[PDB]
RNA sequence: UAUAUUAAUAAUGUUAUGAAUAAUUAUUAAUAAUAAUAAACUAAGUGAACUGAAACAUCUAAGUAACUUAAGGAUAAGAAAUCAACAGAGAUAUUAUGAGUAUUGGUGAGAGAAAAUAAUAAAGGUCUAAUAAGUAUUAUGUGAAAAAAAUGUAAGAAAAUAGGAUAACAAAUUCUAAGACUAAAUACUAUUAAUAAGUAUAGUAAGUACCGUAAGGGAA
RNA sequence: UGCUGACAUGAGUAACGAAAAAAAGGUAUAAACCUUUUCACCUAAAACAUAAGGUUUAACUAUAAAAGUACGGCCCCUAAUUAAAUUAAAUAUAAAUAUAUUUAAGAUGGGAUAAUCUAUAUUAAUAUUUAUCUUAAAAUAUAUAAUUAUAUUAUAUAUUAUAUAUUUAUAUAAUAUAAACUAAUAAAGAUCAGGAAAAUUAAUGUAUACCGUAAUGUAGACCGACUCAGGUAUGUAAGUAGAGAAUAUGAAGGUGAAUUAGAUAAUUAAAGGGAAGGAACUCGGCAAAGAUAGCUCAUAAGUUAGUCAAUAAAGAGUAAUAAGAACAAAGUUGUACAACUGUUUACUAAAAACACCGCACUUUGCAGAAACGAUAAGUUUAAGUAUAAGGUGUGAACUCUGCUCCAUGCUUAAUAUAUAAAUAAAAUUAUUUAACGAUAAUUUAAUUAAAUUUAGGUAAAUAGCAGCCUUAUUAUGAGGGUUAUAAUGUAGCGAAAUUCCUUGGCCU
RNA sequence: UAAUCUUAUACUUAAUUCUUAAGUAAUAUAUAAUAUAUAUAUAUAUUAUAUAUUAUAAGAGA
RNA sequence: AUAAUAGUAAAGAUGAAAUAAUAAUAAUAAUUAUAAGACUAAUAUAUGUGAAAAUAUUAAUUAAAUAUUAACUGACAUUGAG
């Protein structure tokens, strides 16, 4: 977020090197934004980024303009640490996984706001069209006269349920979530 | 918008997907160049 | 780059100190290469629909068309864990009778054996296996319109004092699975000969002309 | 409406495909061929160069001439993409095949040297898009070093005169139009953030391979069945004029044609003009007519503040007063619908339909959701990670978006609650057996799902938003009492693109 | 958790390379003996015996 | 608000009652442990301070502030539409 040229950023992620370690104590040091380290030296409560699964992959989550993560709580008997993702579900995540700290730059993403249909299509986004708009062969909302439902419960074209159904269920879910994120 | 002129001439595309190679090439080719073969074609090619 | 290397010699000219290093020609020895291959017939895999049932959904069409794969001059099958019925036969293939009989079917449409007796047929019997286990059998899901032998999943035997065969059981009978080989009659193609109440619009050109981007269609 | 062939009929009818021709002569053979002269047409083309294509049509068989430099291919290199190819066991797969990875192919692109003319081999060794302003500098004139006004301002070459290497080289100075245009240079604005891939010295080389080359190419030589007013890529495209590639003309070049000659009724087409009237036409001003500068000024209400409205309407200056080329320029307003620029039924609909930017809902934590995959491996999603991606509705913004979970769904929680297959062992029964046994069914015993039900939640999910009665002198109905329900139509709008009765009543 | 699954990354003999076998050197693991330090247990060093040269790391996990 | 601990059937509310993200999925009360915002008990009298709105947890910075003396200026003041 607030990096600017001229900062200095260092990374733990290897551990705390023999320059550091010779001259918590160690932890506020550590903990200034841009730098990044694992879930275990960072401490509870902080917000983080680019938040990884393993010990030994990179960062997946908490990659996008002004996003975040937070430290739950860490277990070091199961070797996993509690983190709230920017969703909000809280999800186990391996305690020595990597997280930078601080939050993602470009807050005010977000409010930019295009002005016309050739800015999408510049960014590569070409028009999607309405089921409603369509004829029944081609989507399910199609046909009727006038404009019109057909009493059809909102679904894709595929017939797959578009408001409220969710689509990863039963066995194949999530083992590693603790909380569901908030729904509504 | 006047039609009737759908063909549109180009050696080199012709010869890409018409021609005797692209025929021997494919499987598909090779058994459409064996049927006129056997019908007793004497162009089985562009 | 095979009018090639690589080496060994021989002849030629140049470099540096009789010997050494590169190039060109000519012999000798060494080193790799050339898929244009049928089609029909056979076997295997996958497997429609129109259609019929005066509708249609089981059923039918049909294991057909088709696509796919693989083999041989043919392939397949073949010397009974076969049939039969207390009498007997005694390999497989094709045809005639048996017989449109038994059998079976939304018991509709319709489908339909075998034994036995005849031909055709060749010498038609003969070991190649240390005699066969995740096999027979069972449950279950499928499986040639009758008649099974097959098969995914999983339980799973027996030694000839045994094992297979029929709703079931008892008697009897018959055969020996889980190892094998096999001409001949047959199919298709080509050739030769002979016979045509066949063809000159089924009588030789041309898969050409021409049509189509193409698969493909196709004259006189 | 049989098939094939032949021949009729309509009929010597229509038509002969945008078109400017004339004479003389080749030739006492020419409307059509060739030549000469005249006339016309195209001229940012009907010209000149080319690309692609094609029955070589060409100025032709005695036929389209390349070592390379404002020459192309071939070749080297790769993009998009392609590949019976590539890796006891790359992965997947009824077969076919498919996937991933390698390698190979693949131009529409990149590729050293050159008029001083230039040398490509072998061996050895370590670059989206647009812009060039302002300032500043010096130069030229007016006024009294400094002000005012005007052009000029990075590069491109010949001449002359100098200073150094020695008439050939290097550097310096001075001389020298305007307007376009090119290339190469430099600095730099905007978000939409801008290909891939293939070293250098030295020595020794280099006898320079193959293919393309005609003509045609806004067309009679290609794609349209035709010598078809259609379709067809690129570069030059004389000057005069202009803002210009608009428009007029046309230097040069090319062309004047498989139909001609006459006549020009009715009638049709495509044009020109029109008294008096001026929409009386008609479904409808359809069609036609209508431009009192195009430059410089000036330009309102409204408004989302955007000269949006605007190219405002009117109007002014310059020009012209009787007019006297073409081309650009064709009013003002109210309402309905849609924010807008866009898109759509190639060949009857361009719209009020689609899309849109915005708004809202929702799904999916990434060994994800979505889609594709006889079905997989896997691929897109994405080299992205919830401010992301997929799905759904609505459709910029202003003012706003009421009440309802009954139903269909979704969603959460309850052993509330049934039933499917799957199992031990053991009881009668039935069949059989002389007997045990064997074979069938049937019934018992612990451990049961998702579903369903119930109760919430969810309407910017799918959806819904009743009727009767009668009370303030008559009327109206603020109120009052009922039934029904999940709730009972709120704000707004209203004879609407929604109103049948209907040409509703009233006003303009 | 050696069920499953996901991800990432030397010499010598015998039949120039290729493979077998023997012993030796090198590394790792398991077992036994000896010595030393701490609170019957843990760590370090040395010696003997046995095994290996798809792997390691991370994750999910009956 | 979340989590843990142990513990038992009610809890919370009100005039009295119910509805609810209350509770036999184990709460409430209790004890711990994290986080989050927002507020500032006493002193307090708004005493005082500020032009008025205002203004009382602590600290620092910068600004402005009282009285009396000494010296200086010499009416430079008051009020104040717009
Ligand atoms: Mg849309
Ligand atoms: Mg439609
Ligand atoms: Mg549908
Ligand atoms: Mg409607
Ligand atoms: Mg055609
Ligand atoms: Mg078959
Ligand atoms: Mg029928
Ligand atoms: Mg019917
Ligand atoms: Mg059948
Ligand atoms: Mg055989
Ligand atoms: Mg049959
Ligand atoms: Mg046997
Ligand atoms: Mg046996
Ligand atoms: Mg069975
Ligand atoms: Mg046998
Ligand atoms: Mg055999
Ligand atoms: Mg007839
Ligand atoms: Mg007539
Ligand atoms: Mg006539
Ligand atoms: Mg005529
Ligand atoms: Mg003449
Ligand atoms: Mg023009
Ligand atoms: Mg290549
Ligand atoms: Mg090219
Ligand atoms: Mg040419
Ligand atoms: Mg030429
Ligand atoms: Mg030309
Ligand atoms: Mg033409
Ligand atoms: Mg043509
Ligand atoms: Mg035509
Ligand atoms: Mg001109
Ligand atoms: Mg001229
Ligand atoms: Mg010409
Ligand atoms: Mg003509
Ligand atoms: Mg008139
Ligand atoms: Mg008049
Ligand atoms: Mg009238
Ligand atoms: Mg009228
Ligand atoms: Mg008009
Ligand atoms: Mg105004
Ligand atoms: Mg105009
Ligand atoms: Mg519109
Ligand atoms: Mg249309
Ligand atoms: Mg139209
Ligand atoms: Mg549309
Ligand atoms: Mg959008
Ligand atoms: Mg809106
Ligand atoms: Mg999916
Ligand atoms: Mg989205
Ligand atoms: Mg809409
Ligand atoms: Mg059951
Ligand atoms: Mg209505
Ligand atoms: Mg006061
Ligand atoms: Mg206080
Ligand atoms: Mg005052
Ligand atoms: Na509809």
């Amino acid at each position: 977020d607030g990096l600017r040229p001229g900062d200095v950023v260092e990374s733990f992620r290897r551990g705390i090197p023999q320059t550091l370690l010779n001259e918590a104590i160690l932890s506020v040091k550590t903990t200034q934004r841009g730098n990044c380290l694992p879930i275990s030296m960072i401490p509870i409560g902080t917000i983080i980024h680019n938040v990884g699964i393993t010990p030994v992959g990179p960062g997946k989550f908490c990659r996008s303009a002004g996003t975040y993560a937070r430290v739950l709580a860490k277990l070091p008997e199961k070797k996993k640490a509690i983190v709230r993702l920017q969703s909000g579900e809280h999800r186990y995540v391996s305690l020595e996984a990597v997280a930078t700290i601080g939050v993602v730059s470009n807050i005010d993403h977000q409010n930019r706001s295009l002005g016309k249909a050739g800015r999408s299509r510049w960014l590569g986004i070409r028009p999607t069209v309405r089921g409603v708009a369509m004829n029944k062969c081609d989507h399910p909302h199609g046909g009727g006269r006038g404009k019109s439902k057909s009493n059809k419960l909102s679904m894709s074209p595929w017939g797959q349920l578009a408001k409220g159904y969710k689509t990863r269920r039963g066995k194949n879910q999530n083992r590693m979530k603790v909380k569901d994120r908030p729904r509504g | 918008k006047s039609r009737g002129n759908t063909y549109q001439p180009s050696t080199l595309k012709r010869k890409r997907t018409f021609g005797f190679l692209a025929r021997a090439k494919s499987k598909q080719g090779s058994k459409i160049l064996k049927r006129r073969k056997l019908k007793g074609r004497w162009f089985l090619s562009h």
